[PDB]
C-alpha cells in the first residue's frame, strides 16, 4: 500500500503518474477505494473545518502583516496620499536600487504596497489603530484553531455525524438561512451601529466600552415602543468628514441612498439599515421548512406537488428532492452557480457603488478588486457546470428522475446545444464583423463611416434609473412617474446626487463601444456556456460514443477509431471552456479597465472614440497603457513597478509554457523519455543511481489539464502585473 | 433620442468633414493638377463630400464624438438603420435559407444523394434559386402544413 | 490492468484480434452469429489500452470495449 | 497442447547491435524471447530498430515488450510464412510460454479456449453508475 | 423470424448511429441461439465508415 | 513592373521614390492605400527588390518589362503544353 | 504600533495552531 | 543468446566498468576517514542534524551580516520615490 493510499490501483503503478495522480485524486474522496457513505460525509464535513481554518489563518496573516509591517495609522491620518502597505519584503536577492526602490509608503525598509482593499475595509468597519489589527489577528488564529479542533473532533467516533444528519437539507436550511446570514448580519448591524458609525463620528467604541457608549442619544427606548424613525432621525450631514466629530449626525439606520461626499462611498448608517433588513428576512425566511416542530415544509413534497398539469414539465420536479440530496455534485453545482452569480454581483456592485471610505480614490485597488471577482467567479461558474457534468456522469439516475425537468434536459438537449451554438454564432459574426468594420473605417481614413449603434435599451435603463444625460423621461428621470414621487422623498436626494455624477463609476456613459464589448461579454458567456451545457448534457453519452458514463469523468480519449475521439470527454469541455472563460473575463476586465482608466484621467472621449474598433483596444489600451510597464527596469534602472514588469513577463512564460502541453501531446514526449531513460541507463557514474518511478510523459488528461493550469497562471500574471502597474503607475 | 444631436447640425461631424478634406488637399499639393494621381485624390474628395451630405441628410444621430450613431430600437424616425435593412436582409437571408434547404430535399430523392452536393446540379439549382424568391410565404406555409418541421422519431437523437 | 469486455453484438468478424498488438484477444466458439464465434479477452493483464481492436470493430456500437482502468508496467508499455 | 520448451542452444540472428535493446526491465522485471523456424537465411527489420539477418535454422530474439514480439511476428507471419511463437522470461529463470496459447494462433477458434470476459448484454443494457456507488464492481465487470 | 426482408425498418437501439432512422433489412437468420439476426443496411455511413449493422428484432419496427 | 508601377520614376532618382508597382482600385475606401510614393505616382509601396533586380538587369524602360512579361507568359505556355 | 512581545504571542498561538493542523491531517489520514 | 544456466548474463546484468581490486589505499588514510565521518554514517541520524543544523546556519548570517554584505540588510541610503497623484 504505497501512495497514493486511496487508491489501490494507482498504487500498483510503477512510474511517476502515481506521484502525479495521487496529487490530483486527493480530494475526490467518492472515486477512493473502500469507501463509503459516511466516510466521504465526514471526511468532506473535516474538509470544510480545514477549509475555514485556512481561509482564517489567511485572514490572520494579512492583518498581521498590515498591524506589523503596514502602517494602518499612518493611512488613517491620510487616506489620500498614503499607499497602504501590504508587508514588508526580505529579499536577498535586491541590490540597492531594489531596497531604495521599493521603500514606499514612509517605511523604514522596502515594502509591498496593498493593493487589495482591507486598508479601506478596515477603516470604514472600525478599525484603526495597529492594535486592533493585532487583536483581529490573535481573534481569528483562536478562531482558526477551534475550527482545526472541531474539524479533528467530528472524525473521532464519540462525534461522528451519520449520513441522515448530513443529508437533513430541511435543518441545514433553517439553520443557515436563520443562523448563518441572518444573526450573522444581525450581528453585522450589532457592529456598525455600535462600533463603525461611531468610529466614523469619531467615538472610540471598543470592548472596554461597549456597554456604556450608546449609539444612540435614546437608545432601545424608540425600537421596543415602535417609533422606528428616531434612529433615522439626524443623519450625517454633507458637510462630514469620516472619522471626525464635526458634521457628524445622530442617526444610525438612515436609509439616504447615494453616496457620503467626501468619500465616494456608502454610508455606514444605510449599510447598517440594509444588514438588519438582509437579518430581519433571513431570519424570517429561516422559518420556513420543517425540522423538529410539526410546522414548516418538506421540499420533497413541494418539488412534488410543483408539477404543472398541461405535462409541458412531464413529471415537474418529483424525485428531483432525492436527487439533490443524495448527489453532493449537485449540491456543489448549485452552491457554486449561485457563488458565481454573487462573486460577480459582488464584482458588479463594489466599483459602481463603492461600499468601503476612500476605496473610490484608490484606482488600482478597485481594478484588482473588480479582476479578482471577476476570474474568481469565472472559475466558479465553471466548476459549478463542471459539477453538473460530473453529476450526471457519477451521480445522476434516470430511473428515479423519470420524465422530470432534469430528465427533459436530457430529452432535447441537442435543442439547447445548437440554440446555444446559434447564439454563440450569432454574437460572434455578428461583434466580430462590426469590430472588423470599425477597424477597416479606421485605416481607410474614414471614422464616420463606422457602424455605431448608440445601446439604446441599457441607456434606457439608465434613464429608468435616473440618469438625465439621455433624455428619455420615462421614469425616475421624469417628475410625473408614480415611482418617482413614491421615491423623491425616501432615497431619491441620495441616488440622483450619485447618478448623475459624472466622476463616479455609477452608471457610466456607455456609448457603441459599450454596446459592442457587451455583445463580446454576450459571445463570452454564451460560447462558454455552450462548452459546458455541452459537456453537462453529453456527459453520460452521445451519438460518436454513448458508453461516456461508464469511462468516468475525466477520462482522456476513446481512441483513433470510428473517426477520432480526441477531447470527447465532459472534462475535455470543462478544459476548452476555461480558455473560454479566461477569454470572457479578458474581455470584461479589458472594457472594466480601460473604461475607467480613460474615465479617471478625465478624457472619456478616448475610450468613446477608440472602444469600437479593435486597433483602439490594441493601442490606446494594450500598447498606450503599458508604456511605464515595460518600463520599470530598464538598462539605465529600475524603478518601483519593477517586480510587475517582471511579473508581466513570467506570465508571457508561463501562458506560453502551457502551449507546450496544449499543441505537443504525449506520445512524442514519450519517446523522448525512453530515450533519456537509455542515456541514464547508459551513462557511466550516472547509471549508478537509479529511479524507483519509471520515468513516462504526463498522461493526457495531465498535458491537458498542466497545460491548462499554465495557460490560466500566465494569463492572470500578465494581467495582474499590467493592471497594477499600468493604474499604480500612472494614477488616474 | 439618446443625448444624440442630429448630424445636419452637429459641430463634431461638420469637424470631422473639414479635417478629411484638409488631409486630403495637403497629399494634393505634390502632385500636378492635371496628373493622373491627382484625379484619384479629387475622386476621393467628391466621395468624402457625397458621403458627409449623405449622413446629414438621412436623419443620423451624431454623438459627442462627431460620428454616426444607429438607434436600433425601431424608432420611427430610425428605420433606415436597422429595421429597413434588417428586414432586406432576413429575405436575402432567407432566400439563401430556402433554396439550400429545398436544394437538399430534392437530392435526398435520388440516386447518389451524395454525388449532388459535391457536384451542384445547376439545373436543379438554379429552378429553385428563382423559387427563393417568395420564401415567406413557402416557409410558414410549410410551417402551418407540418412540412417544415420534422417529428421527433423520425430525427436521429443521442441517447442519455 | 486494463478491462476488456466483449459484448453479445459481436459478429465474429475476427478483425480485433487482427488488430491486437499485444495477443490480448482470442476467438472462442459461440452460438449467437452467424460465424459460430466471440472474442474474449483472458490476457487483459497484457493490454496496453490502445483500442485498436474498437477501431477495427464493424459492429456499431463497439462489441469489444476497453476501459482504461489501473495501469502498470504492461499497460505503460515500457522496456526500463 | 503441450507447450513447447525453451531449448536455450539455438543461435541468435546476425545483428550488429542496437541501442533500443534490452535496458533494466530485462535484468530485474521481464524480458521476451521469440523463437521461430525458418527456411533460409533473409533480412528481417528489428523491432527494436535496424535490420539482422536471420539464420537458417531456428533463431532466437531478446526483446523487452510483449509488443515488439507481435510487431515481428505479424511482420514474420505476412511477409514471411514462418510460424512463430514466444515466450516471457523473468529474472529468477522461469520462462512463461505466452502465444499462441493453445497452439493455433487466436485468430484462428479451438474448442479448447473458453470465453472469459464476455458480456452477454450489450453496452446500451449496462447499468448507471449512479446506481453502483461505493462498491467494487463497475458498470460493465457484472 | 425478423419483419421482412427488403423492407423499411427503424431501430430502437439507444447506442447505434442510426437511431431513429430509415434502414433497409437485407439479411435475417433463422437459425436458433442468434442474438442479433436482422441486418439492416443504410443509406449512410457511421463514424466507422460501415453501414451494415446487426440488430434484434426487438430493436426494431416496421416503418 | 511595365503598367503598373514608377519604375522609369524610380530609375531617375531612386534615393527619394519608394519602389512600387502595386495600384489598388478605387473602391471601398482602400484607395488611401495608393500612397505618395514619389515620382508622381499613386500605390502600394513593394518591398519584394524587383526595382532593383531590373535596375541590375539593365532595364531602362516599362516596354522591355512588357516584353519580359508577355515572354514569361509565353514560357508558361510551353511549360503547361510540356 | 505593536510590540516586541505581541510578536511572541502571536508565534505561539500560530504553533498552537500548527500543531491543531497537524492534528486533524494526522485524523484526516485515518 | 540465451542459456538458462547464467540469467544475469543473458539479460545485461554486467559490470561494465566495475573492479575487483580489494585495496588500493594504506591503513594510515583509511582509519583517518572512518574516525572522522563515523558520526555521519546513520541515515536517520544524519537527516536530523542536518535539517536541524541546516536551519540555524542560515539564521546565524542571514542576521549577523551587514549593509555591504548584503543590501536588504543595508536598507534605504537616499530619499523615498513620491508616486504619482501625491501617495
Ligand atoms: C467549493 C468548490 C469546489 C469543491 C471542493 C470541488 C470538489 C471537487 N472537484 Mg472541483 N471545481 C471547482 C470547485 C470545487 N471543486 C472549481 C472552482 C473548478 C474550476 C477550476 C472545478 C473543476 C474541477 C474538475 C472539472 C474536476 C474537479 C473535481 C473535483 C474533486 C477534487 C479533485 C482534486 O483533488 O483536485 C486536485 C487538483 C489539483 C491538485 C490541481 C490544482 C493545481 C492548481 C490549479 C495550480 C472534488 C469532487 C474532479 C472530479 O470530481 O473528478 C471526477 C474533476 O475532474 N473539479
Ligand atoms: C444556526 C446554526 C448554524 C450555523 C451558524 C451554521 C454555520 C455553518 N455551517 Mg452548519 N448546520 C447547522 C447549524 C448551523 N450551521 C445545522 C443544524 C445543520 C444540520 C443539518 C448543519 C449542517 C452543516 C453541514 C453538513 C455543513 C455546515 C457548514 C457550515 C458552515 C458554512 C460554510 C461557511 O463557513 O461559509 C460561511 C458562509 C457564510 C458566512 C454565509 C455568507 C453568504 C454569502 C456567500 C456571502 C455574503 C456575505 C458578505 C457579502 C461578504 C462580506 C464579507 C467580506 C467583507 C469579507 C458554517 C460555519 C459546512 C462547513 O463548512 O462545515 C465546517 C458543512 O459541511 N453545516
Ligand atoms: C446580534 C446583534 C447585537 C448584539 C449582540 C447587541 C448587543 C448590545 N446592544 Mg445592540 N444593536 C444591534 C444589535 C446588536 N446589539 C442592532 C440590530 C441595533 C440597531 C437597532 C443596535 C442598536 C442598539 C442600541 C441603540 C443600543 C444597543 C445596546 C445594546 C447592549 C445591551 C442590549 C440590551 O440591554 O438588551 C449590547 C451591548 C444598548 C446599550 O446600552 O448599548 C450601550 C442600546 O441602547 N443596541
Ligand atoms: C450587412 C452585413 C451582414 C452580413 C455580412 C452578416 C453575416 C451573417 N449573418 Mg447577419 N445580420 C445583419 C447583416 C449582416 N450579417 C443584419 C442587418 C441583421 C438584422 C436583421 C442580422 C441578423 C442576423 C440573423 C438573424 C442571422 C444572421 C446570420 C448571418 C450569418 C449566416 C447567414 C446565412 O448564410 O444564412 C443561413 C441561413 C439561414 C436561414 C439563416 C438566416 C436567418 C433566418 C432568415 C431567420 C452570416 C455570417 C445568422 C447568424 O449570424 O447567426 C448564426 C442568423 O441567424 N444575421
Ligand atoms: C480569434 C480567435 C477565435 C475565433 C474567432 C474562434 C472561433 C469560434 N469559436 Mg473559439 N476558441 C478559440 C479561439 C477563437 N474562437 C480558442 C483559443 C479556443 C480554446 C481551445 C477556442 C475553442 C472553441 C470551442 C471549445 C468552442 C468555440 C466555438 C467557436 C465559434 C464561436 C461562435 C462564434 O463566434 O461564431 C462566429 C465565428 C467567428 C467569429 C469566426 C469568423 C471567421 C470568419 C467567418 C472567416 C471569414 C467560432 C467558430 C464554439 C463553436 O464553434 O460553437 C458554435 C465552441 O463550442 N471555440
Ligand atoms: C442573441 C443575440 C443577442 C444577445 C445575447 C444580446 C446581448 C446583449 N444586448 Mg442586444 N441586441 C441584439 C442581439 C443580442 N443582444 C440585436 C440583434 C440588436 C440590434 C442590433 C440588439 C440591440 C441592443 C441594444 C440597443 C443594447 C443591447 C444590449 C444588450 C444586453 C441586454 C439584452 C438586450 O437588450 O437584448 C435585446 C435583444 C434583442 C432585441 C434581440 C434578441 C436576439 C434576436 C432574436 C436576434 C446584452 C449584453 C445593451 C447593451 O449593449 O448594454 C450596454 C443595449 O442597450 N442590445
Ligand atoms: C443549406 C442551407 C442551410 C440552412 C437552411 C441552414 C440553417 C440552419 N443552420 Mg446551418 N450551415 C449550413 C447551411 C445551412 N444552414 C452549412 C453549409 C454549414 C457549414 C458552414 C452550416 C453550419 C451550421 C452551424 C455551425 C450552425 C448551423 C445552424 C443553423 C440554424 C440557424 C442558422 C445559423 O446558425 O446561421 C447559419 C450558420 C452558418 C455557420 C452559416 C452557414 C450557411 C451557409 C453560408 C449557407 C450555404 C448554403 C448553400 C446552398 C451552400 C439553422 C437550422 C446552427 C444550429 O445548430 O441550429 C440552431 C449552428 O450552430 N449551421
Ligand atoms: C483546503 C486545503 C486542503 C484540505 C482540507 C485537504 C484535505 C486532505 N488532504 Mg490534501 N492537499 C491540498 C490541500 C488540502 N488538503 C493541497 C495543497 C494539495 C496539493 C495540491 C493536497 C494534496 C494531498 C495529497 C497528495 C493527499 C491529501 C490528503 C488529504 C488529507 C490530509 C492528509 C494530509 O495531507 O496530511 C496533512 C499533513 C500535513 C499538513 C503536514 C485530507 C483529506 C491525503 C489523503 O489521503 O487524501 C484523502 C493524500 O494522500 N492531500
Ligand atoms: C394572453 C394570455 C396568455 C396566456 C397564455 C399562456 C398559456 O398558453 O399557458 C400555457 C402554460 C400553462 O401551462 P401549465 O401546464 O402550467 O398549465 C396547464 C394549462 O392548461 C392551465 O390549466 O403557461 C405558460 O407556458 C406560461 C406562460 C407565461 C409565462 C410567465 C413567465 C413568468 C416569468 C417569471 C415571472
Ligand atoms: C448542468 C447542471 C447543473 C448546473 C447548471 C448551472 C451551473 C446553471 C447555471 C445557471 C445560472 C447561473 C443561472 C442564473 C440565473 C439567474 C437569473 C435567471 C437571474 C434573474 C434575475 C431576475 C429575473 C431578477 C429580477 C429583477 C431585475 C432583472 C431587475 C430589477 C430587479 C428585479 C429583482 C425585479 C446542476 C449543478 C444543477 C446539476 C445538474 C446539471
Ligand atoms: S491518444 Fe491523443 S491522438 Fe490518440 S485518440 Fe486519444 S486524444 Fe486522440
Ligand atoms: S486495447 Fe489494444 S492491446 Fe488491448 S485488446 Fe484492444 S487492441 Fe488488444
Ligand atoms: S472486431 Fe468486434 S465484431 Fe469483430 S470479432 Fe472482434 S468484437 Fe466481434
Amino acid at each position: 500500500s504505497r501512495f497514493p493510499k486511496f487508491s489501490r490501483g494507482l498504487s500498483q503503478d510503477p512510474t511517476t503518474r502515481r506521484i502525479w495522480f495521487g496529487i490530483a485524486t486527493a480530494h475526490d474522496f467518492e472515486s477512493h477505494d473502500d469507501m463509503t457513505e459516511e466516510r466521504l460525509y465526514q471526511k468532506i464535513f473535516a474538509s470544510h473545518f480545514g477549509q475555514l481554518a485556512i481561509i482564517f489563518l489567511w485572514t490572520s496573516g494579512n492583518l498581521f502583516h498590515v498591524a506589523w509591517q503596514g502602517n494602518f495609522e499612518a493611512w488613517g491620518q491620510d487616506p489620500l496620499h498614503v499607499r497602504p502597505i501590504a508587508h514588508a519584503i526580505w529579499d536577498p536577492h535586491f541590490g540597492q536600487p531594489a531596497v531604495e526602490a521599493f521603500t514606499r509608503g514612509g517605511a523604514s525598509g522596502p515594502v509591498n504596497i496593498a493593493y487589495s482593499g482591507v486598508y479601506q475595509w478596515w477603516y470604514t468597519i472600525g478599525l484603526r489603530t495597529n492594535q486592533d489589527l493585532y487583536g483581529g489577528s490573535i481573534f481569528l488564529l483562536f478562531v482558526s484553531a477551534l475550527f482545526l479542533i472541531a474539524g479533528w473532533l467530528h472524525l473521532q467516533p464519540k462525534w461522528k455525524p451519520s449520513v441522515s444528519w448530513f443529508k437533513n437539507a430541511e435543518s441545514r436550511l433553517n439553520h443557515h438561512l436563520s443562523g448563518l446570514f441572518g444573526v450573522s448580519s444581525l450581528a453585522w448591524t450589532g457592529h456598525l451601529v455600535h462600533v463603525a458609525i461611531p468610529e466614523s463620528r469619531g467615538e472610540h467604541v471598543r470592548w472596554n466600552n461597549l456597554l456604556t457608549a450608546l449609539p444612540h442619544p435614546q437608545g432601545l427606548g424608540p425600537f421596543f415602543a415602535g417609533q422606528w424613525n428616531v434612529y433615522a432621525q439626524n443623519p450625517d450631514s454633507n458637510s462630514h468628514l469620516f472619522g471626525t466629530s464635526e458634521g457628524a449626525g445622530t442617526a444610525i439606520l438612515t436609509f439616504l441612498g447615494g453616496f457620503h461626499p467626501q468619500t465616494q462611498s456608502l454610508w455606514l448608517t444605510d449599510m447598517a439599515h440594509h444588514h438588519l433588513a438582509i437579518a430581519v428576512i433571513f431570519i424570517i425566511a429561516g422559518h420556513m421548512y420543517r425540522t423538529n416542530f410539526g410546522i414548516g415544509h418538506s421540499m420533497k413534497e413541494i418539488l412534488e406537488a410543483h408539477t404543472p398539469p398541461g405535462g409541458r414539465l412531464g413529471r415537474g420536479h418529483k424525485g428531483l428532492y432525492d436527487t439533490i440530496n443524495n448527489s453532493l455534485h449537485f449540491q456543489l453545482g448549485l452552491a457554486l452557480a449561485s457563488l458565481g452569480v454573487i462573486t460577480s454581483l459582488v464584482a458588479q456592485h463594489m466599483y459602481s457603488l463603492p461600499p468601503y471610505a476612500f476605496l473610490a480614490q484608490d484606482f488600482t485597488t478597485q481594478a484588482a478588486l473588480y479582476t479578482h471577482h471577476q476570474y474568481i467567479a469565472g472559475f466558479i461558474m465553471t466548476g459549478a457546470f463542471a459539477h453538473g457534468a460530473i453529476f450526471f456522469i457519477r451521480d445522476y439516475n434516470p430511473e428515479q428522475n423519470k420524465d422530470n425537468v432534469l430528465a427533459r434536459m436530457l430529452e432535447h438537449k441537442e435543442a439547447i446545444i445548437s440554440h446555444l451554438s446559434w447564439a454563440s454564432l450569432f454574437l460572434g459574426f455578428h461583434t466580430l464583423g462590426l469590430y472588423v468594420h470599425n477597424d477597416v473605417m479606421l485605416a481607410f481614413g474614414t471614422p464616420e463611416k463606422q457602424i455605431l449603434i448608440e445601446p439604446v435599451f441599457a441607456q434606457w435603463i439608465q434613464s429608468a434609473h435616473g440618469k438625465a444625460l439621455y433624455g428619455f423621461d420615462v421614469l425616475l428621470s421624469s417628475a410625473d412617474s408614480p415611482a418617482f414621487n413614491a421615491g423623491q422623498t425616501l432615497w431619491l436626494p441620495g441616488w440622483l446626487d450619485a447618478i448623475n455624477n459624472n466622476s463616479n463609476s455609477l452608471f457610466l456613459t456607455i456609448g457603441p463601444g459599450d454596446f459592442l464589448v457587451h455583445h463580446a461579454i454576450a459571445l463570452g458567456l454564451h460560447t462558454t456556456t455552450l462548452i459546458l451545457v455541452k459537456g453537462a448534457l453529453d456527459a453520460r453519452g452521445s451519438k460518436l460514443m454513448p458508453d461516456k458514463k461508464e469511462f468516468g469523468y475525466s477520462f482522456p480519449c476513446d481512441g483513433p477509431g470510428r473517426g477520432g475521439t480526441c477531447d470527447i470527454s465532459a472534462w475535455d469541455a470543462f478544459y476548452l471552456a476555461v480558455f473560454w472563460m479566461l477569454n470572457t473575463i479578458g474581455w470584461v476586465t479589458f472594457y472594466w479597465h480601460w473604461k475607467h482608466i480613460t474615465l479617471w484621467q478625465g478624457n472619456v472621449a478616448q475610450f468613446n472614440e477608440s472602444s469600437t474598433y479593435l486597433m483602439g483596444w490594441l493601442r490606446d489600451y494594450l500598447w498606450l497603457n503599458s508604456s511605464q510597464l515595460i518600463n520599470g527596469y530598464n538598462p539605465f534602472g529600475m524603478n518601483s513597478l519593477s517586480v510587475w514588469a517582471w511579473m508581466f513577463l513570467f506570465g508571457h512564460l508561463v501562458w506560453a509554457t502551457g502551449f507546450m502541453f496544449l499543441i505537443s501531446w504525449r506520445g512524442y514526449w514519450q519517446e523522448l523519455i525512453e530515450t533519456l531513460a537509455w542515456a541514464h541507463e547508459r551513462t557511466p557514474l550516472a547509471n549508478l543511481v537509479r529511479w524507483k518511478d519509471k520515468p513516462v510523459a504526463l498522461s493526457i488528461v495531465q498535458a491537458r489539464l498542466v497545460g491548462l493550469a499554465h495557460f490560466s497562471v500566465g494569463y492572470i500574471f500578465t494581467y495582474a502585473a499590467f493592471l497594477i502597474a499600468s493604474t499604480s503607475g500612472k494614477f488616474g | 433620442v439618446a443625448g444624440l444631436t442630429p448630424c445636419k447640425e452637429s459641430k463634431g461631424f461638420a469637424k470631422r468633414q473639414k479635417q478629411e478634406i484638409k488631409k486630403l488637399e495637403g497629399r494634393l499639393k505634390l502632385y500636378a493638377p492635371d496628373s493622373a494621381p491627382a484625379l484619384a485624390i479629387n475622386a476621393t474628395i467628391e466621395k468624402t463630400k457625397r458621403r458627409f451630405e449623405f449622413y446629414g441628410n438621412q436623419g443620423l444621430l451624431c454623438g459627442t464624438d462627431g460620428l454616426p450613431h444607429l438607434i436600433v430600437d425601431g424608432d420611427q424616425a430610425h428605420l433606415g438603420e436597422f429595421v429597413y435593412p434588417g428586414l432586406v436582409f432576413l429575405y436575402i437571408a432567407g432566400w439563401i435559407g430556402w433554396v439550400g434547404r429545398a436544394y437538399l430535399i430534392d437530392v435526398r430523392t435520388s440516386k447518389k444523394p451524395t454525388e449532388k452536393e459535391i457536384i451542384i446540379d445547376v439545373p436543379l439549382a438554379l429552378r429553385i434559386m428563382s423559387k427563393g424568391l417568395t420564401w415567406p410565404v413557402a416557409a410558414i406555409g410549410e410551417l402551418r402544413s407540418g412540412k417544415l418541421v420534422e417529428k421527433s422519431s423520425n430525427i436521429t437523437v443521442s441517447p442519455r | 490492468a486494463h478491462s476488456v469486455k466483449i459484448y453479445d453484438t459481436c459478429i465474429g468478424c475476427t478483425q480485433c484480434v487482427r488488430a491486437c498488438p499485444t495477443d490480448v484477444l482470442e476467438m472462442v466458439p459461440w452460438d449467437g452469429c452467424k460465424a459460430s464465434q466471440i472474442a474474449s479477452a483472458p490476457r487483459t493483464e497484457d493490454c496496453v489500452g490502445c483500442k485498436r481492436c474498437e477501431s477495427a470493430c464493424p459492429t456499431d456500437f463497439l462489441s469489444v470495449r476497453v476501459y482504461l482502468g489501473a495501469e502498470t508496467t504492461r499497460s505503460m508499455g515500457l522496456a526500463y | 497442447f503441450t507447450p513447447p520448451t525453451l531449448n536455450a542452444d539455438t543461435p541468435a540472428p546476425i545483428f550488429g547491435g542496437s541501442t533500443g535493446g534490452l535496458l533494466r526491465k530485462a535484468q530485474v522485471e521481464e524480458f521476451y524471447v521469440i523463437t521461430w523456424e525458418s527456411p533460409k537465411e533473409q533480412i528481417f527489420e528489428m523491432p527494436t530498430g535496424g535490420a539482422a539477418i536471420m539464420r537458417s535454422g531456428p533463431n532466437l530474439l531478446k526483446l523487452a515488450r510483449k509488443e515488439q514480439c507481435l510487431a515481428l511476428g505479424a511482420r514474420l507471419r505476412t511477409k514471411f510464412k514462418i510460424q512463430y511463437q514466444f515466450y516471457r522470461v523473468f529474472p529468477n529463470g522461469e520462462v512463461q510460454y505466452l502465444h499462441p496459447k493453445d497452439g493455433v494462433y487466436p485468430e484462428k477458434v479451438n474448442a479448447g479456449r473458453t470465453a472469459v470476459g464476455v458480456n452477454n448484454r450489450s453496452i446500451g443494457q449496462n447499468a448507471n453508475p449512479a446506481e453502483l456507488k461505493f462498491a467494487h464492481k463497475q458498470a460493465y465487470d457484472l | 423470424i425478423g419483419p421482412k426482408r427488403g423492407s423499411i425498418v427503424k431501430v430502437l437501439r439507444r447506442e447505434s448511429y442510426w437511431f431513429n432512422d430509415t434502414g433497409k433489412v437485407v439479411a435475417v437468420d433463422q437459425a436458433p441461439g442468434v442474438r442479433y439476426p436482422v441486418v439492416v443496411r443504410f443509406d449512410k455511413v457511421n463514424y466507422a465508415g460501415v453501414s451494415t449493422n446487426n440488430y434484434s428484432p426487438d430493436e426494431l419496427e416496421q416503418s | 513592373g511595365a503598367r503598373f508601377s514608377n519604375y522609369e520614376a524610380w530609375l531617375s532618382d531612386p534615393t527619394h521614390i519608394k519602389p512600387s508597382a502595386q495600384v489598388v482600385w478605387p473602391i471601398v475606401g482602400q484607395k488611401i492605400l495608393n500612397g505618395d510614393v514619389g515620382g508622381g505616382f499613386q500605390g502600394i509601396q513593394i518591398t519584394s527588390g524587383f526595382f532593383q533586380l531590373w535596375r541590375a538587369s539593365g532595364i531602362t524602360s516599362e516596354l522591355q518589362l512588357y516584353t519580359t512579361a508577355i515572354g514569361g507568359l509565353i514560357f508558361a505556355a510551353l511549360m503547361l503544353f510540356a | 504600533s505593536i510590540s516586541d512581545s505581541q510578536i511572541i504571542v502571536a508565534l505561539v498561538s500560530a504553533f498552537i495552531t500548527g500543531i491543531l493542523a497537524l492534528r486533524l491531517g494526522k485524523s484526516l489520514y485515518q | 543468446y540465451f542459456d538458462l544456466g547464467e540469467i544475469d548474463n543473458t539479460t545485461g546484468n554486467w559490470d561494465l566498468y566495475g573492479n575487483d581490486d580489494p585495496n588500493r589505499y594504506n591503513g594510515f588514510q583509511n582509519k583517518f576517514f572512518e574516525t572522522f565521518a563515523g558520526a555521519f554514517t546513520k541515515r536517520g541520524l544524519l537527516l536530523k542534524f542536518l535539517v536541524l543544523g541546516g536551519a540555524t546556519t542560515i539564521g546565524y548570517l542571514g542576521s549577523t551580516s551587514s549593509g555591504d554584505l548584503l543590501a536588504i540588510k543595508n536598507g534605504p541610503k537616499q530619499a523615498p520615490i513620491m508616486g504619482p497623484r501625491g501617495r
